[PDB]
């Protein structure tokens, strides 16, 4: 049983958009279909329904604004999303359900696309230095990373030494800021002689706005 | 082998009130639930211990269907494990139901400029309901330590007030008709 | 709407141990319920259904048992693919399903404490009229731990924005970070800034403070 | 969640006046409200429920009307036993929410008020603490404004008002405003005004002190 | 006769618990909707519960998971226990009964609960005497002010009740410290003021304390 969704993507708040879902290795008019979306931050919710006999069931922050429909000649699942809400971003799975003797259940899920809503503005990240000092410095060991922020959509790779050194590298997630902007940082422990004689240049890069930024970071004498 | 009157049970002339809410026995017949999917729009549709898209998988006894008028705020107290007027003193449903509620609005079938006195609901009573009772007596209340001896006047209180629905009020307050399915161990299509 | 909630929030097991997480839901619920697990980064995956019943396909190590408004899922034997997410799921009311917030299972570990280091804002943000002190924390198990920002020996909220990778898979600790966005004004106005840590691994909370000017 | 507000909060009539309360929500109550009175340091009393019925007691002269989000409570020959604070209540599933409140009062003709200025004495002096009070006498209508001035410098904190009631023989009010420093600020301090604006004063009234008096 | 008496106020800490009684003559408390409701001074009416004739209670939400409504039918009383209370729920309370649409008819006389830091002492009490910038007219003021006490009430009188005309008794005011202030004043002709007798009676009750204090003119 295999289950594929499509259509995520990037929408201005008051868009609408398609999703579809594909299924595979199983009879499709003789089972129920789902969708269901997950938050970072209030866990599973359930958004739609539909059945056999052409009946389509919604909650209440969902009646009017979403509508579901169903494709049995091209196993095909679609929900459009009309007045989006910027808290509607989620990622969503497509899951067929099941009923042993009266118990409902659902027991195949898709992988799930990403949704998020937004006044977007494809926008450069901007990165800066926390080098390393005494304070900074403990057991013969300096920390010493690169910062970057406001930056969207995602993601942004960063690699230290052009991918020439893991040895503590540690990254963080994104979080995202009060402005609808991003923004991570990236620290790497160094040993004290090695405080402005090794060369150390984060390799932070950009996909979607083509942006590569080599800056060196460089230890203070305080 | 027959269709048992679905249809009958949600567009008769006129439905009953809170407090004496009419009961129809349904079996013997191929249910086909079509009709309650055709026609959506349902203020509330909630089935507890049953899917509603399997309705027509499965198969009962017998099944009951339980007719009445309320006002808005109050549908959500036909629920198990809910308390409140309704719940206590009007209609209950058990904890472990496995039934379906049905409700809409129907302001223009029975609101009426000047109030409608038809539609009664119980408002005094000494004593929670047991679940699936009725309670049709019109005797006096007593709210003091003197008997009332079937007149009315200070602590001695007839216990049935009616809704006077009226179409100036507010959406919670206009009457909503409900509909609850309850099945027990009829088959569908 | 029904609410379901669960405990613990966090539980840390080694291999080889039983692991019990339970779960209440606010109404009698009968045996409407299931238990579901998701790894990171993937599809959630059912695993019990009818609040007794094992789904086929899945570990027979996995349990489940209670009742009304107490449930509990049970692991005999942890492996380490059982590092997941569970949540349990009511099946009374329908069509609004409702899930819980969730249970991590984590792996055991010695306590470890975590390297506290500090970072002031570089001149070159400054030139770009916004400041961020970042705080690190490296290498501390297990997650529960307090960062308290303090500007010249007084507390702040609202500003300060926190983040923490997973666990590693080589030394199975954690790192985290706070970043505290102001602006260069409200920078050069105090001469006093202060990142204080508590966590269980530390005798005595540590704070780590820094001057305007000293580097 | 619905809530009910009262148009006029503060009202004054004459004996024998025709007055008239309004009471409104926010969605919808239906014929179900109920309008209570209370005098100042006593229960409140049931005057009207339904929204048109008089409970057993209550003079005919009071009637009420209403349906949907507007209700009116209408008091046609005032008496001198009427002046109190007025609620309107409703149910709404389970819930109870009063109104704010409103009052009554008796209407006069405007009359000047007479100021007077205390200062410190020596006990408080002192005791550790300097109060320098201020008193307003026999005015109307309430509405009156007081302001102390330190040094000929506006002040703007640590000042309190204390209001009494409608007097039964005039019906005229009285004020006391009081300014709490220490021994330094005081001192540190000559000239002390309470100015004094009121509608009964062509312009404002304004008494003073020096410290080396 | 019908009617309903309550009891059960004082003084208790920031964080006490308390229970308030309210008996009832001529009205069966099982046989009827039973309600407390609460007013804080000069701040409006405000419904706290409400108990049905059946074991059904509902709670306002800024009070739930605090208080608790129970009945005692051999007793015939309606009970209120208050946990875990906070400075914002001094008021005066008041149980009535209810009848929905024909709302409440019978009410109680009321108790105070009054929550603070306690710290209950006696008052300082000090002479506003009249001087040449308390003249106007033939008529000068004078009075008493009375200062950080705890609690209420407090009796001020003017030579042993002798004196009624043209004194005014301001209503007491918090003070930052929690301490309550208030101010006794009273006009005399400008010609008796050499003359005349002024002494005031301050009376606190709770800390028993009486001070009968002369007035005099300032020289």
């Amino acid at each position: 049983v295999q289950l594929v969704e499509s259509g995520g993507g990037l929408v201005q708040p008051g868009g609408s958009l398609r999703l579809s879902c594909a299924a595979s290795g199983f009879t499709f008019s003789s089972y129920d279909m789902h969708w269901v979306r997950q938050t970072t931050g209030k866990g599973l919710e359930w958004v739609s329904t539909i059945g056999t006999a052409g009946d389509t069931y919604y909650p209440d922050s969902v009646k009017g604004r979403f509508t579901i429909s169903r494709e049995d000649a091209k196993n095909s699942l679609y929900l459009q999303m009309n007045s989006l809400r910027a808290g509607d971003t989620a990622v969503y799975y497509c899951a067929r359900g099941d009923s042993s003797g009266y118990y409902y259940y659902f027991d195949y899920w898709g992988q799930g696309t990403l949704l998020t809503v937004s006044s977007a503005s494809t926008k450069g990240p901007s990165v800066f230095p926390l080098a390393p000092s005494s304070k900074s410095t403990s057991g013969g060991t300096a920390a010493l990373g690169c910062l970057v922020k406001d930056y969207f959509p995602e993601p942004v790779t960063v690699s230290w030494n052009s991918g020439a050194l893991t040895s503590g590298v540690h990254t963080f997630p994104a979080v995202l800021q009060s402005s609808g902007l991003y923004s991570l940082s990236s620290v790497v422990t160094v040993p004290s002689s090695s405080l402005g004689t090794q060369t150390y240049i984060c390799n932070v890069n950009h996909k979607p706005s083509n942006t590569k930024v080599d800056k060196r970071v460089e230890p203070k004498s305080c | 082998t027959n269709l048992c009157p679905f249809d009958e049970v949600f567009n008769a002339t006129r439905f009953a009130s809170v407090y004496a809410w009419n009961r129809k026995r349904i079996s013997n017949c191929v249910a086909d639930y079509s009709v309650l999917y055709n026609f959506a729009p349902f203020f509330a549709f909630k089935c507890y211990g049953v899917s509603p898209t399997k309705l027509n998988d499965l198969c009962f006894t017998n099944v009951y269907a339980d007719s009445f008028v309320i006002r808005g705020n109050e549908v959500s107290q036909i629920a198990p494990g809910q308390t409140g007027n309704i719940a206590d003193y009007n209609y209950k449903l058990p904890d472990d139901f496995t039934g379906c509620v049905i409700a809409w609005n129907s302001n223009k079938l029975d609101s009426k400029v000047g109030g409608n006195y038809n539609y009664l609901y119980r408002l005094f009573r000494k004593s929670n309901l047991k679940p699936f009772e009725r309670d049709i007596s019109t005797e006096i209340y007593q709210a003091g330590n003197k008997p009332c001896n079937g007149v009315a006047g200070f602590n001695c209180y007839f216990p049935l007030r009616s809704y006077g629905f009226r179409p100036t009020y507010g959406v919670g307050h206009q009457p909503y008709r409900v509909v609850v399915l309850s099945f027990e161990l009829v088959c569908g299509p | 709407d029904i609410e379901m909630t669960q405990s613990p929030s966090s539980l840390s097991a080694a291999v080889g141990d039983r692991v019990t997480i339970t779960c209440r839901a606010s109404q009698s619920i009968g045996s409407y319920l299931n238990w579901y697990q998701q790894k990171p980064g993937k599809a959630p995956k059912l695993l019990i259904y009818a609040a007794s019943s094992l789904q086929s396909g899945v570990p027979s190590r996995f349990s489940g048992s209670g009742s009304g408004t107490d449930f509990t899922l049970t692991i005999s034997s942890l492996q380490p693919e059982d590092f997941a997410i569970y949540y349990c799921q009511q099946s009374y009311v329908s069509p609004t399903y409702t899930f819980g917030p969730g249970t991590k299972v984590d792996i055991k570990r010695t306590v470890a404490a975590p390297s506290v280091f500090i970072f002031p804002p570089s001149d070159e943000q400054l030139k770009s009229g916004t400041a961020s002190v970042v705080c690190l924390l490296n290498n501390f198990y297990p997650r529960e731990a307090k960062v308290q920002w303090k500007v010249d020996n007084a507390l702040q909220s609202g500003n300060s924005q926190e983040s923490v990778t997973e666990q590693d898979s080589k030394d199975s600790t954690y790192s985290l970070s706070s970043t505290l966005t102001l602006s260069k004004a409200d920078y050069e106005k105090h001469k006093v800034y202060a990142c204080e840590v508590t966590h269980q691994g530390l005798s005595s909370p540590v704070t780590k403070s820094f001057n305007r000017g000293e580097c």
